[PDB]
């Protein structure tokens, strides 16, 4: 406070953003890195007196906004609105001085300099912040997950990633940057919610299918015998009543887009499953250093929030793996947040001091200090 | 003050040397004269191997120079304050302690330090004639005792309008309350009550709830305590408030072998009548987790008496006596808690309670619902504004959590018991303008081999300790001011400012207690991992000393104040807790037992270290306003042999008192400042020339004599009214 750091966090993402500071226990604030605009602007008979809404502003007028999408893979494509979501954040949520305590961003595996270019220029410009500390994402989650070594798996909407933790670090070649996350499997919903007969034709559609998803979808362990069991229209089919006035019934498709997940050809594509792209991330490592990454084998995210999925990976782990090596999932009692959280962790350390970047530092070397500073 | 007739000066009036002579061959042996020490000649040097001829018993033996001093004129035979010797060489300080005690004088001065050492047996020498003696005396004009320490601190509020407080410290029993009450009693007379009675009866109650039995003492408190004394704006006692710091909560908890827990636990299992027992549900000492270790009894001591003793003063501080059976109630329950053990569940366990038998019988005497307490026991639920997040907790965390409630619920009700003290006590219609901080905290605590609860405690004594060396280099330099001294040397708190940052250092490389935090917050953390950040942090601590090859895999020393401690850690991270649950703390407003509710009448974690680092903050702050004036206290001997001393003893007790190291700092000053007219009729016999004892020039005259004896400029220092003198010059 004033004179002294304290730490702050902030884990955006096309997903959801978590706002909270340094030995925080869970997050202040959570909202989509989501920005709508009115279709008609100016004056309405309904609407919130701005023309331009931010996170669940955005996701409380999806009937009037246009629903623009800053962050879409973790990529920036409106960096102007990313300073409108870090305003909220910072300013309206937590309501702190940039200019004044340290800040911390997460980042997705395998990002592009371009964005990293864009939210470090952003933070020791528009939000001038003593020192701001870049940090990945998935390597995050493993610290919260409370391992220092072993598989690191993130899979949520956005992005799936895996980076594999041992002596050294992984590569841009054993870390796992995944094109087949949930918002593939939201789209597949849509799809296949149109076979029993629903339309998802706009933006604010297409989020309600997303946010159908969550309280619904089912990991199966075996699908033909639940496809079989689960046809019980009445017992085992459940809706989900949507707070405005929409109730979308699913029956067995609970379990038909997580199948996409392990097996593209449920999709149309020879694409490899999410436990094959990890199969081939983790044979990038020694057998040595493999047989630690299987006992382990660290996993969160929105995919790993739902029912089934830790018999189920655990299956297929066990299938693509050596059964002479220890294999054993962890799976956090909290693998919604564990990104944020691992920021929380790491920014109360001391050691954040020794990883953050100053704005002198900045102002000196330009945005070429974050390569400067680490890679 | 001064007459051995009466038995009020007795034990008081120095009698002793008095041969009155400026020549030192005449006043000391013409031969190199030297935790008793034998008189000795120097007879040859081989190096530290120096033989000397112990001419105490006419043994002429090699003995190392460590123990071997120049051994002071007779004349300093007992003096008033040991700063007054020639050189300060603690052989003579020691034997002057030795001889004064024996003689009866068991005040001291020492430098700043009003040294008083336990007789054993009332001493006449605090009557109220020696109050008069006292009143408006300065200090060096009469004996040592707490009274002149008392009329300085008074006449410091009343003339120089400065708020004071008593730094008095040391061993427990060694005076402890007594020297407060001599305080108190100097200006109950000078400075004019009822209320105290109370607390007087307080103190035992408090020791129930705050006293400990260990290795070197067994009526310890183990917490620190003040009395704020009020005064009328005209210099008059018009009330007081106490409070207490560091509450060493893991006691109530855990004990070590020749240790026992707060005393309470064992007067209500022992003293507790059978109707009592059912009431609270009391079992045997083997049938708690709390309190498990044989050593449960005090040779030809008796609970039963201590038990009821407690009551009859809470009932005399108007305790009702269902409050003191409802006090009674939280006791038990506290050891109740500590049978409550959980699930052996393989992931960091949600846990498990197949029998919550252990839980019932806490909140049977709680009046709380057993299920909503297990339930957010389990997981924690943890409100962040307008959401709440269930933090679910490990098995491990969850047995933390209940040692956690155990050690909040006896703060509590200490606290709560605290306050209903100075309801009683403080009274309200009071002008409170200024007061008198009488602190009573023990000293250094040094065994074998140190935990956590010694760190904290030691570390807790050099933050008191710098507030000391400050202090007293202020004081100094304040002498320096008013004289023509330029020596403006160094803020000697600096040499405890490393060592205290050691412990305290956060961010930045961490110290000791902060790689303590920072392990308990890595859920694989162990207590080997804590050595091993010791072991890469200790690369930048100065005050810190790696251990050998061979103990470095656990066991390490800090250089601390009172001598190096070798700390062990082989357990820290599980003293270091504290997951307190506030969904139990609000179970607990929401108890059907009233008592329960109005403990907890309002409303995370952290870590024991950072809340005595605050806690600490807040005495230090508040001494710190203040006026430290300095008294310590000694056990001479624990036999309790009134008139014996042991110089082991109290050698031990004047480094963890800071008097050997206060000694110290006198020796990097000038002790031996000599009054310019004074100098020239010490010097005269000493080569007078033409500047006999009396002359003209003030200055200069003690100048020449100066130059006649050919000193060395480095070693004093030409004043106004005094010549400053380095230590053996
Ligand atoms: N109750 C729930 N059950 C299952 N999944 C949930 C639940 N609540 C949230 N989720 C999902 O968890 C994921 C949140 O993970 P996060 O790492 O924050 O997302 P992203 O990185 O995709 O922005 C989202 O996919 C969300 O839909
Ligand atoms: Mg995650």
């Amino acid at each position: 406070d004033e004179d002294e750091t304290t730490a702050l966090v902030c884990d955006n993402g096309s997903g959801l953003v978590k706002a909270g500071f340094a030995g925080d226990d869970a997050p202040r604030a959570v909202f989509p890195s989501i920005v709508g605009r009115p279709r008609h602007q100016g004056v309405m008979v309904g609407m919130g007196q701005k023309d331009s809404y931010v996170g669940d502003e955005a996701q409380s007028k999806r009937g009037i906004l246009t629903l623009k999408y800053p962050i879409e893979h973790g990529i920036i494509t409106n960096w102007d609105d990313m300073e409108k979501i870090w305003h909220h954040t910072f300013y309206n949520e937590l309501r702190v001085a940039p200019e004044e305590h340290p800040t911390l961003l997460t980042e997705a595996p395998l990002n592009p300099k371009a964005n990293r270019e864009k939210m470090t220029q952003i933070m020791f410009e528009t939000f001038n912040v003593p020192a701001m500390y870049v940090a990945i994402q998935a390597v995050l989650s493993l610290y919260a997950s409370g391992r220092t070594t072993g598989i690191v798996l993130d899979s949520g909407d956005g992005v799936t990633h895996n980076v594999p933790i041992y002596e050294g670090y992984a590569l841009p070649h054993a870390i796992m940057r995944l094109d087949l996350a949930g918002r593939d499997l939201t789209d597949y919903l849509m799809k296949i919610l149109t076979e029993r007969g629903y339309s998802f034709v706009t933006t604010a559609e297409r989020e309600i299918v997303r946010d159908i998803k969550e309280k619904l979808c089912y990991v199966a362990l075996d699908f033909e015998n639940e496809m079989a069991t689960a046809a019980s229209s009445s017992s085992l089919e459940k809706s989900y009543e949507l707070p405005d006035g929409q109730v979308i019934t699913i029956g067995n498709e609970r379990f038909r887009c997580p199948e996409t997940l392990f097996q593209p050809s449920f999709i149309g594509m020879e694409s490899a499953g999410i436990h094959e792209t990890t199969y081939n991330s983790i044979m990038k490592c020694d057998i040595d250093i493999r047989k630690d990454l299987y006992a382990n084998n660290v996993m969160s995210g929105g995919t790993t929030m739902y029912p089934g999925i830790a018999d189920r990976m655990q299956k297929e782990i066990t299938a693509l793996a050596p059964s002479t090596m220890k294999i054993k999932i962890i799976a956090p009692p909290e693998r919604k947040y564990s990104v944020w959280i691992g920021g929380s962790i790491l920014a109360s350390l001391s050691t954040f001091q020794q990883m953050w970047i100053t704005k002198q530092e900045y102002d000196e070397a330009g945005p070429s200090i974050v390569h400067r500073k680490c890679f | 003050s001064q007459k051995p007739l009466s038995d009020d000066e007795k034990f008081l009036f120095v009698d002793k040397n008095f041969v009155n002579n400026p020549l030192a061959q005449a006043d000391w042996s013409a031969k190199k004269l030297v935790h008793g020490f034998e008189a000795a000649s120097i007879k040859e040097e081989k190096g530290d191997e120096v033989t000397v001829e112990l001419q105490e018993n006419g043994k002429k033996v090699t003995l190392s120079k460590d123990d071997i001093q120049k051994m002071n004129p007779p004349k300093f035979s007992k003096v008033e304050d040991m700063a007054e010797l020639t050189c300060l060489n603690e052989a003579s300080v020691l034997h002057n302690l030795r001889e004064r005690y024996f003689s009866g004088l068991i005040y001291t001065y020492s430098g700043l330090f009003c040294v008083v050492i336990n007789p054993y047996k009332q001493l006449p020498i605090y009557s109220e004639k020696i109050i008069d003696m006292y009143k408006g005396k300065k200090r060096h004009e009469m004996p040592p005792h707490i009274y002149a320490i008392a009329d300085t601190a008074y006449r410091s509020m009343l003339q120089d309008r400065e708020d004071q407080s008593i730094l008095c410290t040391g061993e427990s029993g060694a005076g402890k309350t007594e020297n407060t009450k001599k305080v108190i009693q100097y200006l109950a007379v000078v400075a004019s009550g009822e209320l105290e009675k109370q607390l007087l009866q307080a103190n035992p109650i408090l020791e129930a709830f705050g006293n400990a039995k260990t290795v070197k003492n067994d009526n310890s408190s183990r917490f620190g305590k003040f009395i704020r004394i009020n005064f009328d704006v005209t210099g008059y006692i018009v009330g007081a408030n106490i409070e207490t710091y560091l509450l060493e909560k893991s006691r109530a908890i855990r004990q070590a072998k020749d240790e026992r827990t707060f005393h309470i636990f064992y007067y209500l299992i022992a003293g507790a009548s059978e109707q009592m027992r059912n009431d609270l549900l009391l079992e045997g000492f083997n049938n708690y987790t709390f309190l498990s270790n044989g050593h449960v009894p005090i040779p030809a001591q008796q609970d039963d008496e201590m038990f009821q003793e407690t009551l009859e003063a809470m009932t005399i501080m108007g305790f009702t006596e269902e409050e003191q059976t409802s006090i009674l109630r939280v006791v038990s329950s506290v050891l109740q808690l500590g049978n409550i053990v959980f699930k052996k569940e393989r992931n960091t366990d949600q846990a498990s309670m197949p029998d919550n038998t252990a839980a019932q019988k806490v909140c049977h005497l709680m009046g709380i619902n057993v299920t909503d307490f297990t339930r957010s026991i389990l997981t924690p639920r943890i409100k962040v504004g307008r959401d709440v997040v269930q933090k679910a907790q490990t098995k491990e965390q969850a047995d933390f959590a209940i040692e956690a409630l155990a050690k909040a619920k006896f703060e509590r009700l200490f606290r709560w018991i605290l306050t209903r003290v100075n309801k009683a006590l403080d009274k309200t219609k009071r002008q409170g303008a200024s007061f008198l901080g009488i602190l009573d905290i023990a000293g250094f605590e040094i065994f074998e081999i140190n935990s956590f609860e010694q760190l904290c405690i030691n570390y807790t004594n050099e933050k008191l300790q710098q507030l000391f060396n400050h202090t007293m280099f202020i004081l100094e330099q304040e002498e320096y001011q008013r004289e023509g001294i330029e020596w403006n040397f160094i803020d000697f708190g600096l040499d405890l400012q490393p060592c205290i940052e050691l412990i305290e250092r956060p961010t930045n490389p961490p110290g000791v207690l902060a790689l303590l935090d920072e392990e308990c917050w890595f859920p694989k953390a162990t207590d080997t991992s804590f050595v091993e950040k010791l072991i890469q942090e200790q690369g930048n601590h100065a005050k810190f000393q790696k251990s050998k090859q061979l103990k470095d895999k656990t066991e390490f020393c800090i250089l601390h104040y009172a001598g190096k401690v070798t700390y062990n850690a082989s357990a820290w991270l599980t003293k270091n807790m504290d997951p307190l649950n506030d969904n139990v703390t609000s179970l607990l407003n929401q108890s059907s037992d009233k008592f329960v509710a109005d403990l907890w009448k309002d409303v995370m974690f952290r870590t024991v270290g950072q809340l005595y680092k605050e806690q600490l903050t807040k005495l230090m702050t508040t001494l710190r306003n203040t006026n430290p004036n300095f008294v310590r206290c000694i056990i001479p001997n624990h036999e309790k042999r009134a008139g014996k001393l042991d110089a082991h003893l109290v050698l031990e007790q004047l480094r963890c008192n800071g008097v050997l190291e206060g000694i110290r700092i006198c020796r990097q000053g000038f002790p031996n400042r000599i009054v310019f007219q004074e100098f020239r009729q010490r010097y005269e016999i000493l080569a007078a020339n033409a500047i006999p004892k009396g002359f003209m020039d003030g200055k200069q005259a003690c100048i020449l004599m100066i130059k006649a004896l050919e000193l060395d400029p480095n070693l004093y220092r030409i004043g106004q009214s005094k010549i400053f003198f380095r230590t053996g010059v």
